[PDB]
RNA sequence: AAUUACCGAAUCUUUGAACGCAAACGGCGCAUGGGAGAAGCUCGUGUCAUCCCCGUGCAUGCCAUACUCAGUGUCGA
RNA sequence: CCGCGUUGUUCGGAGCGGGGGCUCAAGAUUGAAAAAUGCAGCUCUACGUACUGUUGUGAGUUCUGCGCAUUAACGCAAAAACCUGGGGUGU
RNA sequence: GCUUCACUUAUCGAAUGAAGAGACCAAUGGGUUUAGCGUAGUCUUGGCUAUGCACCGUCUAGGUUUCCGUG
RNA sequence: AUGCAUCCAAGUGGUGUAUAUCGCAAACUGAUUUCUGCCCAGUGCUCUGUGUCAACGUGACGAGAUUCACCGACGCGC
RNA sequence: ACACGAGUUGUUCGGAAACUGAGCACAACGUUAUAUCGUUUUGUUAGGAAAGUGAAGGUGGUCGGCCAUAACUGAAAAGGGGCAACAGAGAACCUGGGAUUAUAUUCCAAAAAGAAAUUGCAUGUGGG
């Protein structure tokens, strides 16, 4: 090359090829339909939980502790045909994550909680 | 309104154009020490055995030589895979220059080569450092040409340290013998000069100009 | 960041950087220091041309 | 049996400089082409105090020689340096206070400061507050300038090494008594850990060669050799002469 | 379709030489692929902006290798 | 060119003081919020209802005035992020 | 062996973002791939050398200043 | 500063040193006032450089190893 | 205390994402029989080619000679990464509640008791 106008030699940019995409490294099936049964585990049936179904609108579940609030809402749509407007998660001193899940006021909380059965 | 606005490039004036800082820049370490390796071989006093590789056969005798090494180059892989698959049918090497540091050496110990062509810049220089004195002890005409890329181009390689010419065809036989007289003028008949000519001891251009102006002021 | 540019600047040169007493002290020295060199540059070319006929007029005197 | 305090300060752990409130290193601007042939002009914008000097600093503003920018340059100031001054810097610079020009161009008998002992190292001699060098002579055969350092010890330096003109600023400082150990607390606050200073005779024999005994005495003579090991070389190191100097004033140094 | 023992087929969370970058952070990337998607657009379906999940590639050194370069290294037109 | 001003160590032809102004900072005031709220009462046939009420030239307050801002041989961190200009584009 | 004067290429140190070093002002300089033309002596494997010298060529330009100047 | 003191197993290592004699490093005494006398033989330091002091180097005898001779710096002597 | 059953709710609060400080020491380089050693902020690594970003223009689908969206050429940016502050920097939410046995500037759903502030992306209306 030529026309060196700076006091030091910085590296010229050669042509640089992209990396190949590998075919696979995992040989295991992963069903996208069962994938929200691990998000939502089971509902609580305690006294503070029963009060919030009736008085506010909310449902309460133990969920897995490594889910965010966005993927809990999407599992409360595919399992249960309801619309979550607000999830308030809580990692308990037991070690489990508990979510308070408020429904969209087009969906009754007791009508969902009878279909689940609690 | 196409008027001219000249920029003043005095000291302290308008900020200048981008210069060529190529001669004052920090280069990479391999290029700043392959350039100081070339100075250091020039500034130091070189023994007459490495001086002789800086003394090279000229262009008219080199361009005559490698064009004769070109036409007697070894046959390639296809030209050697054929003539053998066309001779396994006969039960069902035409002529070339001697190339290689083990083969050219044998062509002088046997005194079979009629001319040897030595390169000047093999990277461990001890490979062909002994090579002109073997041709001198056995009285084969030799050459040191400006090559090792141009010898390998003539014979189909990337690099050749030495090429020997054992024999040619009689068409270019006067051409082979005119080249031997052209090359003994430079190397073999001039052997007593080559053995005792200590080279090196050149100065800078910058140090040399400090002998002009250091003597032109003490000129009286 | 949410405010208009006018609560942070003013309608003239260097507005929001320099004040009125020193925007003008730069306008005044951008005129007087440029024009002082023009007085000294044109004095310099007038001196060298007067040299060009102080000695070239001595070609007709010896 | 234990390591002497003077040996321990060379580990430099608790004893390094207190540099967090210091400004940058004070030096002259780079000896570039623009000073080897012409002058660079700057302008003094601020006169500054940093902790741990008694001399005033100065930020001078040059234009960068090669780029569209301006270079902030922290120099140590001479006396009379005011903000706005237009320092000149280089070969063709005039002979005025504050200017920096080579020692070949400064006529003899001239008070200079920030003089540099080799060309280009940006100022190493006469930088403490109130100090200055005096130019004695020039030699044009050798191209060297011989000047008087602030100790009186003469020193021949190359005449292309540049120097600033003036006394170093902040002079007159040592002439006021401190009066308090409080005022010596804050003097050494921005410097380094070296105060209060405990005497060697007040120590135990494990800590210092002078320590111990039933009376606070140095036992052996307190003038030690040049060749003493670290730990043994305490006291008056290689003293040519001791006692109250009665007479003239010999310059100190080799 | 007992149960037990054995073993070929698999599963094998978070880590750790720990290796995308970090770290008293269940944290954050750059390419790439898949997903879900109640806003839009579409003639309720499709499609789907951010947001949000999931897989893979990417530490550094070296060996082999098949393309882009640097060099007032030696040549050469 | 004695004058203005502070409790106070001072200021002015390098522009004091008056007369008109432009700004900045700290508040005050009217309003939207906001009465629908809050509290204490109380009145009527069940965590029920209907109504009734919503100063200070005092003392203490570091928010602020406030800094090229302290005793000083003490001179009082940095950076991200942001803001305005210069120059250019829009031409 | 020893040494005091000039060297610079090892080595050392400093500075710099390795930012303008030297020439051109010219040899006690180079060059068979820059050795072109000679000239003496001398050797040779007739291709040509070595020594000693002259010339040519590389070798160009320039702020300012009445040849100097030195970017 | 081609420095002083000093870290340090080691390096193109480290601290006083972001420094530069109004500075850095090592000691002693202990505010001011008033003074600080005599002693350089001893012992330390320190300065200007021919007795003696090692390796190397040099030469000689011998077949050689071994010897012998000469040169030999700090330092003590002076 | 013991047994049993519960209990910690956030776009804005504290931290991180995302700052720098005293300092640390990964890469690079050197050393060491040995890396488990040194250097590594005085503007700043490494004898030291560590910028993968891209001004302006050329090439050819889009919006009224300006834009904007996709792929070649190349001005200009010296000085590699990452940590270290729940008291420094930075930081968009405030009340009322009959909302708890225990949490709330975190819960309150159509008269959100309510009143806001802010970020990302998108339609429509309007303006150039
Ligand atoms: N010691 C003999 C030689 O001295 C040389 O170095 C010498 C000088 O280069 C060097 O002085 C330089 C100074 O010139 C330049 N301004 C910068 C540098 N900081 C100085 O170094 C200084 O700083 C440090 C303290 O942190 C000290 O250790 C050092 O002794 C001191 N001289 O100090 C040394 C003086 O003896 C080389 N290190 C080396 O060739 C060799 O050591
Ligand atoms: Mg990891
Ligand atoms: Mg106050
Ligand atoms: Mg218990």
């Amino acid at each position: 090359a030529k026309s060196y106008t700076r006091p030091q030699f910085r590296r010229p940019h050669t042509y640089r090829k992209p990396a190949m995409a590998k075919p696979s490294n995992r040989v295991t099936v992963e069903s996208k339909d069962i994938a929200a049964f691990s998000v939502i585990r089971y509902p609580l049936t305690t006294d503070k939980a029963m009060k919030k179904i009736e008085e506010n609108n909310t449902l309460t579940f133990i969920v897995d502790s490594r889910a965010n609030k966005t993927e809990i809402k999407k599992a409360m749509r595919k399992l249960y045909q309801v619309k979550a407007v607000k999830v308030n998660t809580l990692i308990r001193p037991d070690g489990l994550k508990k979510a308070y899940i408020r429904l969209s006021a087009a969906h009754d909380a007791l009508d969902t909680a009878n279909k689940i059965g609690l | 309104h196409f008027a001219a606005r000249p920029k003043n490039f005095g000291i302290g004036q308008d900020v200048p154009y981008a210069r060529d800082l190529s001669r004052f820049m920090r280069w990479p370490t391999f290029v700043t020490m392959q350039r100081k390796k070339r100075v250091l071989q020039r500034r130091l006093k070189v023994p007459p055995a490495l001086n002789q590789f800086t003394k090279v056969l000229d262009r008219a005798s080199r361009n005559e030589a490698l064009k004769l090494i070109k036409k007697y180059a070894p046959e390639t892989r296809k030209a050697r895979r054929e003539r053998l698959h066309k001779a396994a049918e006969e039960k069902k090497a035409p002529l070339a220059v001697v190339t290689g540091l083990q083969e050219v050496t044998r062509a002088i110990e046997k005194k079979q080569a009629r001319m040897v062509v030595i390169a000047n810049n093999v990277d461990p220089v001890e490979l062909v450092l002994w090579m002109p004195n073997l041709c001198r002890a056995n009285k084969i005409p030799y050459a040191i040409v400006k090559d090792m890329a141009r010898l390998g181009d003539a014979i189909g390689r990337k690099t050749a340290t030495c090429v020997a010419i054992t024999d040619v065809n009689a068409e270019d036989e006067a051409t082979l013998k005119n080249l031997i007289r052209s090359v003994n003028a430079r190397f073999l008949s001039r052997s007593d000069v080559i053995r005792r000519q200590w080279g090196g001891l050149q100065l800078s251009l910058r140090s040399r100009a400090e002998l002009r102006k250091k003597h032109a002021r003490n000129a009286g | 960041r949410l405010a208009s540019r006018h609560e942070k600047s003013v309608s003239r040169a260097y507005g929001g950087v320099l004040s009125h007493d020193q925007v003008r002290d730069r306008v005044v020295r951008a005129f007087l220091v440029e024009e002082q060199r023009i007085v000294k540059q044109a004095l310099k070319e007038h001196s060298k041309m007067k040299l060009s006929h102080k000695r070239t007029a001595n070609k007709k005197k010896s | 049996g234990k390591t002497v305090l003077s040996c321990r300060k060379g580990n430099g752990s608790v004893y390094q400089v207190h540099g967090h409130k210091r400004l940058g290193p004070a030096k002259l601007r780079i000896l570039d082409y623009a000073e080897r042939h012409g002058y660079m002009r700057g302008v003094v914008k601020s006169i500054e105090h940093e902790a741990g000097r008694g001399a005033a600093l100065a930020r001078v503003e040059f234009r960068h020689p090669y780029k569209f920018r301006r270079v902030k340059e922290l120099m140590v100031a001479p006396e009379g340096m005011f903000t706005g001054q237009s320092v000149f810097c280089g070969q063709k610079a005039p002979l005025a206070i504050g200017n920096v020009l080579p020692l070949g161009q400064i006529t003899e008998g001239c008070i200079v400061c920030n003089v540099e002992a080799k060309p280009g190292d940006r100022g190493t001699l006469a930088r403490a507050s109130g100090d200055y060098c005096i130019i004695i002579s020039h030699n044009h055969e050798t191209g060297r300038t011989r000047l008087k350092l602030p100790s009186g010890q003469k020193k021949s330096v190359p005449s292309t090494s540049r120097a600033m003109i003036g006394i170093i600023s902040g002079g007159g400082r040592i002439e006021k008594p401190v009066l308090k150990a409080g005022n010596s607390f804050y003097r050494f606050r921005g410097k380094r850990n070296c105060w209060p200073k405990v005497r060697g005779v007040a120590r135990n024999p494990v800590e210092h060669p002078h320590g111990g005994g039933n009376h606070q005495h140095i036992g052996h003579p307190s003038t030690v050799s040049r060749h003493s090991p670290p730990g043994q070389k305490v006291g008056l190191i290689a003293a040519r002469r001791t006692g109250r100097i009665r007479g003239g004033k010999a310059v100190k140094g080799a």
